[PDB]
RNA sequence: GUGAAGAGGGAAACAACCCAGACCGCCAGCUAAGGUCCCAAAGUCAUGGUUAAGUGGGAAACGAUGUGGGAAGGCCCAGAC
RNA sequence: UCCUCCUAAAGAGUAACGGAGGAGCACGAAGGUUGGCUAAUCCUGGUCGGACAUCAGGAGGUUAGUGCAAUGGCAUAAGCC
RNA sequence: GCUCAACGGAUAAAAGGUACUCCGGGGAUAACAGGCUGAUACCGCCCAAGAGUUCAUAUCGACGGCGGUGUUUGGCACCUCGAUGUCGGCUCAUCACAUCCUGGGGCUGAAGUAGGUCCCAAGGGUAUGGCUGUUCGCCAUUUAAAGUGGUACGCGAGCUG
RNA sequence: UGCCUGGCGGCCGUAGCGCGGUGGUCCCACCUGACCCCAUGCCGAACUCAGAAGUGAAACGCCGUAGCGCCGAUGGUAGUGUGGGGUCUCCCCAUGCGAGAGUAGGGAACUGCCAGGCAU
């Protein structure tokens, strides 16, 4: 009648936890909006996917001067 | 001449704190200044008759807690939302 | 030293608490069995602490 | 009567009632009746209880009534098969939880306000008791 | 999680509830859930209070000098009722 | 058939004849890059000008905007020349 | 190039009727009756604005509150489809009591007469006809009274159709 | 070494707004002046250049500042895994974990590589 449709998510969310281990190319959290912004040795894709350039350990860090959380890549 | 005779609680926390209440008893809290925070019991129907009057909360009280007789103003009070009874009250050490 | 025993049944309980079971080698009621100790292991009996004795 | 004027949405869900009150004291006035069981408060009884404390009042003092229902029930019509959609709302309730106050009174004195606040407690569904101001 | 694909004691009987997981044999001992006045096995076991209504052994709004315990007050040999 | 939030129980996912909404296009720039800029709203003054055109400061600080639904983003602007 | 849009797309192409019907199944799934809640129905209670010359309580009760009974209309699809015949009459009943009559007591806005209204009481009794297929209903006419319900809305291995 | 002032940092409202003073030798702003160097969808307002008569008024840092915002106790609160119940539409028990809002309070930043001026 009025009440009908949905739509199923993009299985969106965090994908490498923070505190371990990833590899380069993988990605770490497929999100919407700049929602965990651009950390260390991270890409923001086009969609704005977050996927790590180096390999290691990742580590999620507050900075910035408006609170913002940036996701990082350092070297195991 | 308004006077508190109280002693100090042995285990802190919830479920103890429920059967304090339950034992015609009710926690509080003294706290102010330099001196710490003081967490002991009081008793519960011989001050009933004592927060009847406005002088509980405009005047002072002497407790009488490790030989030492506090002298205190009322802070604050809690109540149970559907009961007549007293729950957890403030005292400041001024 | 410590001491365990056994005395309430485990099929009617969770998963949660029939793989402690698991790690405490407890098969039967009255499987009386002596092992180490650390805190691993009082956080692992304070998890089925309802159906154990400790004997000690 | 009281009724919401703008919901933002039109139909809402059950929920439960679990949780103490939160607006527990008299706030405003001296004199006070104070919900104990647990339950639920629709637009009329309050109303019919304003008339028949204001009956009591005889247009002295002051009264203030704090909840308002805005929960919007529904009904499924009689002689329908249970499927084919939700129902359309029929009146609209609040929900009262142990301790919430309803209504404060000022000005007419204590012993008025006895039989005053148990005629409008004798048309309500919850069992009430009276309350009276509290210096702090 | 039982139950379907699971037997057994307690809920009178009662797939789903609590106890518990029986491979076979014995005229052997300890308990669980639950029971101990006789039916049908085990306390008319001891102190210790309430109840007087078969309440126990079905229920609301409200009602009342039924009843037991606690906390205060006012009036009083300026004898209060 | 696809898209957005909620029910969905703090990660993904989770249904019904449950609660509300949008699409089956566009854009030769509304694209890439360089350089630069910053809002909605009311108060006050002013040629016809009114409660609302344009002009002046001035308060206030994204309460505004995105080619369209919401949701999440957005000042380094992804908003505007 | 294919609004295959019924959007994983059967064909390049497609609408209805069966009370003349037939088959395999199905209590997974409808009607009849049960069983389960009890929303509507009915009957007792609570507050008591008022009406009743005075007066809430003789009799009614506004705006609202809580249950009972399982009794109508309903909701779920469990037993029942390798079948339990269904409405109403005729013939036989039995129990229930929220009691129509009859029995005993209190109130009244009860002088007597006749009544109002609850409380105890279910032993016994409860219309013959006109009309439609009809329970009911309306009407004519008696009596102390022409009760209300369950029993597969009793009863077709008992009877009309 | 000490104090002050200039680009860059750590820092993320105890670091920001309030109102009252402040400091211009050097630095910074205002300022001065403008044809080619560039400049305005009109215009030395922005943007660029040349120079230093004048001012530290506005900007810009300091001290003073509880009107704030912000941080923040201890204590109590319902929630809550797991297990037993009850007067099972929701609450009580033994166990831990026990926050938001509010009370007592703190609270006018702190610091680092660098260059200049004045003093010790
Ligand atoms: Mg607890
Ligand atoms: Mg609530
Ligand atoms: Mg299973
Ligand atoms: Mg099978
Ligand atoms: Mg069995
Ligand atoms: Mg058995
Ligand atoms: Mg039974
Ligand atoms: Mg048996
Ligand atoms: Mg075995
Ligand atoms: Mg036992
Ligand atoms: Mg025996
Ligand atoms: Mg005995
Ligand atoms: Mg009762
Ligand atoms: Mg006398
Ligand atoms: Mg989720
Ligand atoms: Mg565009
Ligand atoms: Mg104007
Ligand atoms: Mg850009
Ligand atoms: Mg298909
Ligand atoms: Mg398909
Ligand atoms: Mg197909
Ligand atoms: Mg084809
Ligand atoms: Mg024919
Ligand atoms: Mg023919
Ligand atoms: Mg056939
Ligand atoms: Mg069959
Ligand atoms: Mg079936
Ligand atoms: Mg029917
Ligand atoms: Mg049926
Ligand atoms: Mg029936
Ligand atoms: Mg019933
Ligand atoms: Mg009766
Ligand atoms: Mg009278
Ligand atoms: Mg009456
Ligand atoms: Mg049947
Ligand atoms: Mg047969
Ligand atoms: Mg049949
Ligand atoms: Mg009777
Ligand atoms: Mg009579
Ligand atoms: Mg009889
Ligand atoms: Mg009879
Ligand atoms: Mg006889
Ligand atoms: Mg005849
Ligand atoms: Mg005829
Ligand atoms: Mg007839
Ligand atoms: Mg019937
Ligand atoms: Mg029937
Ligand atoms: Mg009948
Ligand atoms: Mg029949
Ligand atoms: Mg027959
Ligand atoms: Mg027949
Ligand atoms: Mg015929
Ligand atoms: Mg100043
Ligand atoms: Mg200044
Ligand atoms: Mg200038
Ligand atoms: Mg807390
Ligand atoms: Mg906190
Ligand atoms: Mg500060
Ligand atoms: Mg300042």
């Amino acid at each position: 009648t009025r009440n009908g449709r949905d739509s199923e998510a993009k299985r969106l969310g965090v994908k490498r936890f923070g505190g371990e281990s990833v590899l380069a190319g993988s990605i770490i959290v497929r999100q919407r909006g700049t929602k965990f912004h651009a950390g260390a040795n991270v890409g923001c894709g086009r969609d704005h996917t977050l996927f790590a350039k180096a390999d290691g350990k990742v580590k999620f860090e507050v900075k910035g001067p408006k609170n913002r959380k940036f996701i990082s890549i350092e070297a195991e | 001449m308004f006077t508190i005779n109280a002693e100090v609680r042995k285990e802190q926390g919830k479920g103890a704190s429920r059967r304090l209440r339950a034992a015609n008893k009710f926690p509080a809290i003294i706290y102010g200044g330099k001196e710490a925070p003081l967490a002991i019991e009081l008793d519960h129907d011989k001050v009933m008759n004592m927060q009847a009057k406005a002088e509980f909360y405009s005047e002072v009280l002497t407790i009488v807690v490790d030989g030492k007789e506090i002298k205190v103003k009322a802070q604050d009070v809690q109540r149970h939302p559907y009961k007549p009874k007293l729950q957890h009250i403030d005292f400041v050490r001024a | 030293t410590i001491k365990i025993t056994q005395t309430r049944s485990a099929i009617g309980r969770l998963p949660k608490h029939k793989a402690t079971l698991l790690g405490l080698g407890l098969r039967r009621i009255g499987h009386t069995v002596e092992r180490e100790d650390t805190p691993a292991i009082r956080g692992m009996i304070n998890a089925v602490s309802f159906m154990v004795k400790v004997e000690e | 009567m009281l009724q919401p004027k703008r919901t933002k949405f039109r139909k809402m869900h059950k929920g439960r009632n679990r949780g103490l009150a939160q607006g527990t004291d008299v706030s405003f006035g001296s004199f006070g009746l104070k919900a104990v069981g647990r339950g639920r408060l629709t637009a009329r009884q309050i109303e019919a209880a304003r008339r028949a404390m204001t009956r009591a009042v005889k247009r002295q003092g002051k009264i203030w009534i704090r909840v308002f229902p805005d929960k919007p029930i529904t009904e499924k019509p009689l002689a329908v098969r249970m499927g084919k959609g939700k129902g359309n709302v029929e009146y609209w309730v609040a929900l009262i939880q142990p301790g919430k106050v309803l209504y404060e009174m000022d000005g007419v004195p204590e012993e008025l306000a006895r039989e005053a606040f148990k005629l409008a407690a004798a048309k309500l569904p919850i069992k009430t008791t009276f309350v009276t101001k509290t210096v702090m």
